[PDB]
RNA sequence: ACCAAACCGAUGCAAACUCCGAAUACCCAGAAGUGCCGAGCAUGGGAGACACACGGCGGGUGCUAACGUCCGUCGUGAAAAGGGAAACAACCCAGACCGCCAGCUAAGGUCCCAAAGUUGUGGUUAAGUGGUAAACGAUGUGGGAAGGCUUAGACAGCUA
RNA sequence: CCUAAAGAGUAACGGAGGAGUACGAAGGUGCGCUCAGACCGGUCGGAAAUCGGUCGCAGAGUAUAAAGGCAAAAGCGCGC
RNA sequence: CAACGGAUAAAAGGUACUCCGGGGAUAACAGGCUGAUACCGCCCAAGAGUUCAUAUCGACGGCGGUGUUUGGCACCUCGA
RNA sequence: GCUUGACGAUCAUAGAGCGUUGGAACCACCUGAUCCCUUCCCGAACUCAGAAGUGAAACGACGCAUCGCCGAUGGUAGUGUGGGGUCUCCCCAUGUGAGAGUAGGUCAUCGUCAAGC
């Protein structure tokens, strides 16, 4: 399932690094976080863009197998070519059981062509936000917050307060009195 | 404690900095060797130059 | 065109810098404002120059509240 | 077209076009995009044409974002004027583009209806683009 | 059911915006060696010159047009022959005191014109591509990572 | 002020603005004090006059363009 | 004395009736470089064509070619 | 060493916000305006003479990261020298290396003197 092989990187800067994407097809990348000193990485390019395909790349705990040594680890933060789109690196947060981690996790509209503003008033459904960000303990890390829409009307503002998280689930954002808008019904453009 | 250095390129149209490097050695002309020893301030001007010269040790 | 005019330059700027050894009433920095504020043995000029009153070597320390920069002279 | 109500400064010089486009190379509002491979410049009229050319092949519902803005006003010389004489008059309005920009967000319509809607707005505009999808990181 | 300052969040741009911020380059001091035997400075005798050109890098102007024009900084020509780029001031290699029917190399080259590999190993091209060219178009051909159907009968054909 | 390439300097019939003054106090010194703006309450004003309170930190001011400065305020007032 | 290092205290024009010394250091003709413009092709396809995008055309936009017009430059020729 | 004052060092990892707490001394509020001194009016502020009351306000001490402020590792951008390309822009070798963001820290640390134990 979610598993990756890695090697030990000891070469670094600018140069070595273009040589490993140019010729070796591989990526280089970091593993911090826990209470240990930060480790130097690199894996395949063929092997990551394969796992990220999976919807719960980003919200799941991932298996890392270093060298022989295996640990657990959640994805960070991932760096990408701007123009080709391909990953050129990225950095691994170690997981400890009793600790709080911060993830970006998707969201899912179910029940969209139910909806009240929809089959009776005709208006569209707009998907302010695709994703949130929550904290929680791994223990009870969701692969996706799921949100509903059958009882909406033209016109409603579906907000962060509205959705519900899962037990142990804090959405963050909420935390600091900015209940950002999810989604709407408004009319028809033309 | 010294070190063979070469020099097998033209000092023609190089920059004035690189030709200073080649002079403080005691480089004359092309293909000849002198003796220097291996201190950091003789290595600077090597590494300075080092396309214009060989550097057997 | 109504657009060709300008006015000749100033040569501002720092004059010594720091460590090099002074002489009392020699110019250190010609300056419109201060961006750079009279230390321990500078003084200051009517249009804001920076001046050594005595002798030793120029300093350069960001120091105090307000952030500010400031030119001594210290004994060598 | 598209341009500053008020601006400034009227003239601008040329400058130079370098690098790639970190800032402004994800789909941040839509589901699918259309992304800059080349770099480039569009006049304004070309960002116009290919709106028109984008939106009317959905002619369905669907939200439609514009992240390039032309801000860079351009001079020309009239004809049979010398060199010099002071600069030209401001003529049109044009956009820098880099490698990477995303130039056209929509949503609410099928993938495939987006992909024939972007080829037909791609035909306009003088430079290599491609087809993107919103992923969250 | 129109418009809506302001505020909150997301998201771009700036030669005459900056919460930030290099590499280099500039000053200063202390040191080893080299310097053609000097390099620096001062004071006097004699000048010439004050129409520059191209190439690279950083810019304004022009159309990021011109063997265009105007600046900064290097190199060459001017005032530099020799070899190479077919011929070709300014490009690359290299700085000619004289002589030799001696040798080694640089850039560039080794089938013939014409000096030197019809050299060796593994592949690609069929277009004289090599030996001029863009959006766009195409069952050309080689390589790679993956998919939708299908011996419970997949796709093309035939027998009603 | 930009061009001007983070020391100085640097051209174009390049891009933008000002000057050919003012002040016997608008100078010296000692002492003393902080603006703009917002909100609430308050008679004719009501968005804005003078007033009281809270927040505010320079978004004000500087004789005059722009740039660089300004808490020991270089800003404001009084006596000599 | 602003033509702001200020020729004198004191100064405007015509020459197709013209003249001399010079310059391709500098224009007009032709040549050269360039190709904004010009001309000729191609890409997209809203639309016109009773219906039907491409029989015939083709908006808004894009990519080239030729030196072929109007230009830009001032490299050759002012002892023709 | 424990508490309070005065003067410094250093200028947010030191600030802001919220809460608890301090009166024996010190300090602060406090009483009055006769006497020095004062208000472009007012003992409000400055000043004088004080010892009835309080720690309310102010100030200090102590807790908390919500904000503010610091902030890695790695990667990316740029860049000096030499060399290349399909040369408006890039790549290679070598040296250098941000800004932003991420993990994460922070409710400071000192010096001299005088008073209470
Ligand atoms: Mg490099
Ligand atoms: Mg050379
Ligand atoms: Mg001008
Ligand atoms: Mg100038
Ligand atoms: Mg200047
Ligand atoms: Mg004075
Ligand atoms: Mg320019
Ligand atoms: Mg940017
Ligand atoms: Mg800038
Ligand atoms: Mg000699
Ligand atoms: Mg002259
Ligand atoms: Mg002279
Ligand atoms: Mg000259
Ligand atoms: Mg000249
Ligand atoms: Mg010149
Ligand atoms: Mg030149
Ligand atoms: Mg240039
Ligand atoms: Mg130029
Ligand atoms: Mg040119
Ligand atoms: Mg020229
Ligand atoms: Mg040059
Ligand atoms: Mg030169
Ligand atoms: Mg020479
Ligand atoms: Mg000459
Ligand atoms: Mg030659
Ligand atoms: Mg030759
Ligand atoms: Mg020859
Ligand atoms: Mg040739
Ligand atoms: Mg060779
Ligand atoms: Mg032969
Ligand atoms: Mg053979
Ligand atoms: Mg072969
Ligand atoms: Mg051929
Ligand atoms: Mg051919
Ligand atoms: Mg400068
Ligand atoms: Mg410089
Ligand atoms: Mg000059
Ligand atoms: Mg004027
Ligand atoms: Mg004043
Ligand atoms: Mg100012
Ligand atoms: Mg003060
Ligand atoms: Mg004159
Ligand atoms: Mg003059
Ligand atoms: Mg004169
Ligand atoms: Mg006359
Ligand atoms: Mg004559
Ligand atoms: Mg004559
Ligand atoms: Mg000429
Ligand atoms: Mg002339
Ligand atoms: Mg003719
Ligand atoms: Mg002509
Ligand atoms: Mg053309
Ligand atoms: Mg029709
Ligand atoms: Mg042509
Ligand atoms: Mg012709
Ligand atoms: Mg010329
Ligand atoms: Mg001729
Ligand atoms: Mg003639
Ligand atoms: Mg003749
Ligand atoms: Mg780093
Ligand atoms: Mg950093
Ligand atoms: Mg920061």
């Amino acid at each position: 399932d979610f598993i990756l092989n890695a090697q030990v990187r000891s070469d670094l800067g600018k140069g070595a690094s273009r040589r490993l994407r140019r010729n070796a097809g591989l990526v280089p990348a970091v593993v911090y976080g826990g209470d240990k000193e930060p480790q130097s990485v690199t894996l395949e390019l063929r092997e990551i863009a394969k796992l990220l395909e999976n919807e719960a790349a980003f919200s799941h705990v991932i298996a890392l197998n270093v060298g022989g040594a295996k640990e657990t680890v959640l994805i960070k933060a991932l760096q990408r070519h701007p123009a080709k789109g391909f990953v050129m690196h990225a950095d691994f947060l170690r997981v400890v059981a009793d600790h709080k981690l911060t993830a970006h996790v998707p969201l899912h509209f179910i029940n969209e062509e139910v909806a009240v503003g929809v089959k009776q008033a005709g208006g569209e459904i707009s998907h302010t936000i695709s994703e949130v960000e929550v904290s929680c303990l791994p223990k009870d890390l969701p692969e996706f917050i799921e949100v509903d829409m059958a009882k909406v009307e033209l016109g409603q503002i579906v907000h962060l307060s509205d959705l519900k998280a899962p037990k142990g689930v804090e959405l963050v954002q909420l935390a600091h009195g900015n209940d950002l808008a999810v989604a709407n019904i408004h009319a028809s453009r033309v | 404690a010294t070190v063979k250095v070469t020099l097998v390129k033209s000092l023609n149209g190089r920059l004035a900095n690189h030709k200073a490097c080649v002079k403080g050695l005691g480089l004359r002309r092309i293909n000849h060797t002198v003796e220097v020893q291996d201190t950091p301030e003789n290595r600077g001007m090597i590494n300075k130059a080092y396309y214009l010269l060989r550097v057997e040790g | 065109t109504r657009n060709g005019r300008d006015s000749e330059s100033k040569r501002l700027g720092v004059k010594l810098f720091g460590g090099q050894a002074v002489k009392a009433g020699n110019i250190l920095v010609r300056q419109r404002g201060t961006k750079f504020h009279a230390g321990y043995g500078v003084g200051l000029g009517k249009d804001h120059t920076l001046f050594a009153k005595v002798d030793g070597v120029v300093k350069f320390e960001t120091k105090g509240a307000f952030g500010r920069k400031y030119v001594s002279i210290v004994a060598a | 077209m598209l341009q500053p109500k008020r601006t400034k400064f009227r003239k601008q010089m040329t400058g130079h076009n370098r690098g790639l486009a970190h800032r402004g190379s994800k789909v941040s509002f839509g589901e699918y995009a259309l992304k800059a491979t080349s770099r480039g410049r569009l006049t304004a009229r070309q960002i116009e044409s290919a709106r028109r050319a984008l939106t009317r092949h959905v002619k369905r519902g669907g939200k439609i974002w514009i992240r390039v803005f032309p801000d860079k006003p351009v001079t020309k010389k009239p004809l049979e004027v010398r060199m010099g004489k002071g600069k030209g008059g401001v003529e049109y309005w044009v956009a820098q583009i880099q490698p990477g920009k995303v130039l056209y967000e929509i949503e609410g319509v099928s993938e495939e209806l987006a992909r024939e809607a972007f080829a037909l707005a791609a035909a306009k505009l003088p430079l290599a683009t491609s087809f993107v999808k919103r992923t969250v990181m």
